[PDB]
């Protein structure tokens, strides 16, 4: 019958520096940093990249830095073809709102652990 | 086991520091000084972005002028400068997140993108990205090469305070008015680990510039944060301080924390001890109101600590050099047992 | 309208919006249990309280919920998550009056341990202790008497309770060994200056002229930080006085000027009772 | 960038199949997003193009292909999978199709699997709701 | 008072309400909790639920009723009742 | 005003012509174009 | 009372939500291409 409150520990309220002082949370090493900032500059570069190519900019061509398996069998060649160059390059775009659903995957802890002059 | 924690915190004993006090009132702005920033190599100069919109670029060794900064037309709210590169990016309420070369003095790049004012900048240190997030609940990541808004940062209720970045994930731990830390992944753009031990905004996040963590500041609970799980440090004694407005972690482990009572109140960040609680003096002629003290930063040694406060003044701190463990011992190290902070 | 699940979309996005607002959580409630849908008010209050913990009343309404469907089991289950979370005094004093209409004695003296090692305080230990002499094991009570006390006596150096909260339970201790000897040895090893005054209380409550003269004279030091106090110093004495008596004639512009004349006529008259 | 649903009977009895990809191709026929559309032909010389007309989004919450529309594990209509899932479990699982635009964009950005989705995704619970069909057709 | 001691109040207020009154199985694998609820009890909570509801709600309709100092419209002699109430 | 031991500094005028950079642009061949 | 204070700002969720049209701005136009790095 332990199943209530899963999310909810002492462990969370409980300052882990508290018992010893001396308690080494280290910086990360230069090995760290490196591999973590290759891999988002990879990414902010990907990024780039697509919000500079999807621009109708021709210019916008110069700043910018396919096999395809299916279920089992179908090896498959995946070619983008040449568009043409005066149509809409993105038909599908196209001005709209969204609302967004802010979903909930597991409850998060709002934890706040603690009259007549206002 | 509460008592057991009350009984190893009453064994172990906290680190002393040298008491601080001032030995400089620069009296320049015609605002309140909203954020000031430091160059990260040189210090030879600090900035301070004031609410006369006009960044003012204070000298360490001297206190003078040396250039103004105006090319904003709302409050300048951040200033900060790059360490390596030599920009100084200002965020302001004019919606506008400006780009200062430092090599010419003029405004190169504008990021626009911002739905509201923007409150807070943070570059990240080892990529060519600045963090900037305000009042439109969203912190948006900017390349500083295309200007493009690269990846936003979804998941904060209200108002961005302040954002920090590091150099490894979380790359940028903000902070908001729903007295939620949020430690964000910038490749997945997803909160990893979301920190709910607030109870008001979060106003306050400070880098320790020698260990892995932050320190976050709601009133009269400023907590820190081990940032490689997101887990609690420890909580700092702050009963009664007040509204916090700016933190600042000195290399040597001395923790700023600004009250928008006009107290001070240095924390010895180790241990969680508060041992100087100062008052600073209003000028000659201001309201009682304008002994807060909105801003800070250390030195890059840390021997010095800047506030600019809200009667148009930036104030100077120092430590005693000539005070000693057995001359100036601070405040007790008695934790209490009616909170439960201890 | 009826609708369900509608209006459960409602309130979810409600909380989306601010899930701090208590009366939407209380309200979203009681909504599904107006339907006769407890299974989902069980989702939702452990939505509630994992999402609120430090929220009394969401846990007071689920604690509620299943103490009208009887499922005491549950409410076991409930208060033991909830006391694991530090929480305030009247959470554990809901869980021993829990566990009071729940006959169920020997519980209550886990569940009072647990609260004397969560809220360490002296009112809780009495508690604990006007709880055993209620029920009546006159052994078990002289147990918590003991354990109180050899707590007191361990954590001497925590500075964790004033010595007004040691004279509580010390005072506690002698005015119940009275219905005796133990609670004059208590106060004895206690008195090991405001804890020696309650032992003079005691036995006045229960040689008694010397206590309490002695008793009666310390209140009159403190008062002073005047003549009145001087003389009785001086008649409990007789040197001790004689200085006392100094001391408040010296303690006393032209107004001043009378009241070291005073002093000094009081120092004239005790040299006289005791040349040079 | 998720690679698209296209099940066995779309792409049909080849081994080497050449598709196009448009980035941003079309609003999608369930929730008018736009989306990587790809389209193909079945051999080399068809005379019929077939194009993905599903985000793959909106066929991970119906668990259906993006071409021939119909359920990747089963390849049957998602209205009579429903159907059969109402059959079997004794609970009418339906799929809440929208009517509004924004209900249309809301329903399919939201990481669930809607209707019978769920059932026949993992083919665990697919071959034991299998047995029980088999269990009905001795019954 | 303050919210944990009138929930605090509240709690023992329902406890009292039922003094004037008065399994668990789990799948395998949808792990889902089974708890078997007494008819009795669930449109017992429903009807006290109700009732208190409704006893709030007439209450309250007669703090609603009663009119007795310069107003035009019904909302603005409430803020002068709120202004009658900051004068101490 | 606030002691003897702290500079009071009011400054409204820049010691220091805008036209001259902060951080220094750097170059280590020195170009005698 | 048709005009109103602002009780909390429009959240840039919902601009992160909304897909973009390109609209080539006279502004982001491709100015200042090149990064300068300090010394170390
Ligand atoms: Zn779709
Ligand atoms: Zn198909």
């Amino acid at each position: 019958t332990d199943q209530i409150a899963k999310n909810v520990k002492l462990d969370d309220f409980i300052p882990k520096r508290q018992s010893n002082f001396e308690l080494s949370v280290p910086l990360p090493t230069k090995a760290e940093i490196q591999e973590c900032t290759a891999r988002t500059k990879s990414y902010i570069q990907r990024l780039v990249n697509a919000k500079l190519a999807n621009s109708n900019n021709r210019a916008s061509s110069r700043y910018v830095t396919a096999n395809l398996l299916l279920n089992n069998s179908h090896h498959i060649e995946v070619v983008s073809k040449q568009m043409d160059p005066l149509l809409p390059r993105f038909v599908g775009k196209k001005a709209r709102k969204v609302v967004a659903p802010t979903e909930n995957d597991e409850v998060v802890p709002v934890l706040h652990m603690d009259p007549n002059e206002w | 086991l509460i008592v057991n924690r009350y009984e190893k915190l009453l064994s172990q004993r906290p680190e002393w520091h040298a008491p601080w006090k001032l030995s400089r009132v620069i009296n320049g702005h015609l605002g309140w000084v909203r954020c000031v920033a430091i160059d990260p190599v040189d210090n030879e100069w600090f900035i301070t972005g004031s609410n006369d919109t006009t960044m003012k670029v204070w000298d360490l060794a001297t206190g003078k002028l040396k250039t103004t900064l105006a090319g904003h037309v709302m409050t300048v709210r951040d200033v900060a400068v790059s360490d390596r590169h030599p920009y100084l990016f200002s965020v302001s309420e004019d919606k506008t997140v400006k780009c200062w070369d430092l090599e010419k003095n003029q405004i190169i790049r504008d990021y626009y993108g911002h739905l509201s004012g923007v409150r807070t900048v943070s570059i990240h240190p080892t990529l060519d990205l600045i963090a900037t997030a305000g009042r439109d609940s969203v912190i948006k990541l900017w390349d500083m090469r295309t200007r493009i808004p690269v990846i936003t940062l979804v998941g904060h209720k209200g108002p961005i305070n302040q954002v920090q970045c590091t150099p490894v994930d979380p790359q940028v731990v903000s902070s908001s008015t729903d007295a939620t830390v949020r430690l964000w992944d910038v490749v997945a753009g997803k909160t990893m680990k979301v920190l709910t031990h607030h109870k008001r905004s979060v106003r306050a996040t400070a880098l320790h510039p020698k260990e892995f963590s932050v320190a976050s500041a709601c009133t009269d609970d400023i907590r820190s944060w081990g940032l490689a799980e997101g887990s609690l440090l420890t909580n700092f004694e702050s009963e009664k301080t007040g509204i916090i407005n700016t933190l600042s972690i000195n290399q040597d482990d001395v923790l700023f924390a600004g009250g928008d009572n006009g107290v001070l109140s240095f924390y010895d960040y180790k241990s969680g001890h508060k041992y100087q609680s100062l008052a600073t003096r209003e000028m000659v002629g201001s309201l009682e109101g304008e002994r807060s003290v909105l801003c800070s930063t250390f030195d890059k040694t840390g021997l010095r600590l800047i506030t600019g406060e809200a009667d148009k003044s930036i104030k100077i701190w120092k430590q005693d050099e000539t005070a000693t463990k057995e001359s100036e011992p601070g405040l007790a190290w008695n934790p209490n047992l009616s909170a439960k902070r201890f | 309208q009826h609708d369900m699940r509608r209006a459960r979309s409602i309130f979810e996005r409600a909380l989306l919006v601010d899930s701090s607002f208590i009366p939407l959580w209380i309200r979203y409630i009681d909504a599904e249990l107006k339907v006769k849908c407890i299974n989902h008010a069980r989702n939702l209050m452990n939505r509630a309280i994992s999402t609120l913990p430090r929220v009394d009343k969401l846990w007071y309404k689920y604690l509620i919920v299943e103490e009208s469907l009887n499922n005491v089991e549950i409410v076991r289950s409930l208060y033991t998550k909830w006391c694991s979370l530090e929480p305030g005094v009247n959470a554990w004093n809901s869980f021993v009056d829990f566990e009071i209409r729940q006959k169920n004695w020997n519980g209550v003296r886990e569940i009072y341990s647990k609260y004397v090692m969560a809220h360490p305080q002296m009112q809780t230990w009495l508690k604990w202790v006007r709880f055993e002499n209620r029920h009546g094991n006159t052994e078990f009570t002289r147990s918590v008497y003991s354990l109180a006390i050899d707590t007191v006596a361990n954590l001497q150096n925590l500075q964790i309770w004033s010595d007004m909260e040691v004279a509580k339970l010390v005072n506690s201790f002698a005015h119940w060994e009275a219905a005796y000897e133990r609670s004059s040895a208590l106060y004895q090893i206690a008195i090991e200056q405001l804890l020696k005054a309650g032992l003079l209380d005691f036995e006045k409550q229960f040689s008694i002229e010397e206590t309490i003269s002695y008793k009666r004279k310390m209140e009159y030091e403190t008062i002073l930080s005047d003549t009145w106090w001087l003389y009785l110093d001086l008649i409990s004495e007789p040197k001790q006085i004689m200085q006392t008596f100094e001391k408040a004639i010296v303690d006393s512009k032209n107004v001043q000027w009378k009241r070291y004349i005073y002093l000094w006529m009081r120092y004239i008259c005790y040299v006289e009772l005791e040349s040079l | 960038e998720p690679p698209p649903n296209i099940c066995e009977q779309c792409l049909g009895d080849e081994a080497n199949i050449r598709m196009t990809k448009i980035p941003q191709g079309s609003e999608c026929k369930i929730c008018t997003l736009p989306f990587t559309l790809y389209h193909f032909k079945t051999s080399k010389r068809s005379n019929n193009i077939i194009k993905t007309l599903i985000c793959v989004r909106c066929a991970t919450q119906r668990n259906i292909c993006q071409c021939c529309m119909l359920d990747s594990r089963w390849h049957i209509p998602i209205q009579l999978r429903d159907h059969l899932i109402s059959l079997v479990n004794e609970e009418n699982v339906m799929t809440e199709e929208a009517k509004n635009d924004m209900m249309k964009r809301f329903l399919s950005l939201k990481n669930v699997k809607l209707g019978g989705a769920q059932i026949t995704s993992d083919p665990s619970e697919a071959d034991n709701i299998v047995d029980k069909l088999k269990n009905i057709l001795l019954r | 008072i303050s919210y944990d001691q009138l929930a605090k109040l509240s709690y023992e207020k329902t406890l009292r309400n039922l003094a004037t009154q008065t399994k668990v199985q789990k799948d395998t694998k949808t792990g889902k909790i089974t708890i078997a609820d007494d008819d009795k009890l669930v449109n017992k909570l429903a009807v006290s639920l109700q009732s208190e509801s409704k006893k709030r709600y007439e209450a309250r309709k007669r703090q609603m009723q009663n009119a007795k100092e310069s107003f035009i419209n019904d909302k603005n002699k409430q803020f002068n009742e709120k202004l009658s109430r900051e004068s101490k | 005003p606030y002691g003897k031991e702290v500079e009071v500094l009011m400054e409204t005028k820049n010691t220091q012509s805008p036209q001259t950079p902060l951080v220094e642009p750097v170059t280590e061949r020195t170009k005698l174009q | 009372t048709s005009h109103r204070p602002q009780l909390e700002a429009r959240s840039g969720a919902k601009a992160a939500a909304y897909t973009p049209t390109g609209i080539e701005h006279a502004r982001l136009l491709p100015g200042h291409t090149t990064l300068k790095y300090r010394k170390f």
